[PDB]
Order: structure tokens, then sequence, then C-alpha cells
């Protein structure tokens, strides 16, 4: 679980960026204010590679 | 010199240029400084 991806607020990245923000994600109408529930969750996931 | 950035916070990467009496240095860092930002004129 060390290698991580991302998934951002439907903002695809420019060519050759890269990203280091951990902001919580938000998909609902309120506000995450740093507390992952419903509609707001961390947006780095880690593989599985068994 | 000048920053460049979104937030220009510590959850941002941010671009500095600073244009000194000796050099010119370009860091990329995610430092936040403040805000009306300032330089010292003597030590
Ligand atoms: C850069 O920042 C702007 C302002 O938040 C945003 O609209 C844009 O999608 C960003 N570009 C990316 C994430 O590639
Ligand atoms: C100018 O900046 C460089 C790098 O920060 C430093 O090495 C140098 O001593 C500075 N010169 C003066 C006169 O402040």
């Amino acid at each position: 679980y060390n290698y991580l991806y991302r998934l951002f607020r439907k903002s695809n990245l420019k060519p050759f960026e890269r990203d280091i923000s951990t902001e919580i994600y938000q998909a609902g109408n309120k506000p995450c204010n740093g507390v992952a529930g419903f509609n707001c969750y961390f947006p780095l996931r880690s593989y599985g590679f068994r | 010199g000048w920053i460049f950035g979104t937030t220009l916070d510590s959850k941002t990467q941010s671009l500095l240029i600073v244009n000194n009496a000796t050099n010119v240095v370009i860091k990329v860092c995610e430092f936040q400084f403040c805000n009306d930002p300032f330089l010292d004129v003597y030590y």
C-alpha cells in the first residue's frame, strides 16, 4: 500500500503537471471541513499489488 | 522578485523569484509567507 493514486475535483491535470496536495475531496453540497464523512473522502487511494 | 501560485499557502507549491544584488534564485516550494510580503533593507 505504499503506492497511491489521485482523484481530483473534476479537474484534469495539465501536461507535465504534478500535485502533492492531500485535502479532503468533496462530492456533495456540504463542506468536508477536514472530516471524511458522507460525500467527503480522502482522494489518495492505495493499490493492492499482491 | 515575484510569487506565483493558486492560493500561496502551505497546501500548494508556489514559485518564488528573488533578484537580490548578486544573483537570481528561483524556488518552487510550498512554504507559506505572509500576505503583503516584505524584504528587509538592512540586516
Ligand atoms: C488550477 O487552478 C484553477 C483554480 O482553482 C483550477 O480551476 C484549475 O482546474 C487548476 N488546474 C489544474 C488542477 O490542472
Ligand atoms: C543574494 O542571494 C544569494 C542567494 O540567496 C546569497 O547567496 C547572496 O549572499 C545574496 N547577496 C546579498 C548581497 O544579499
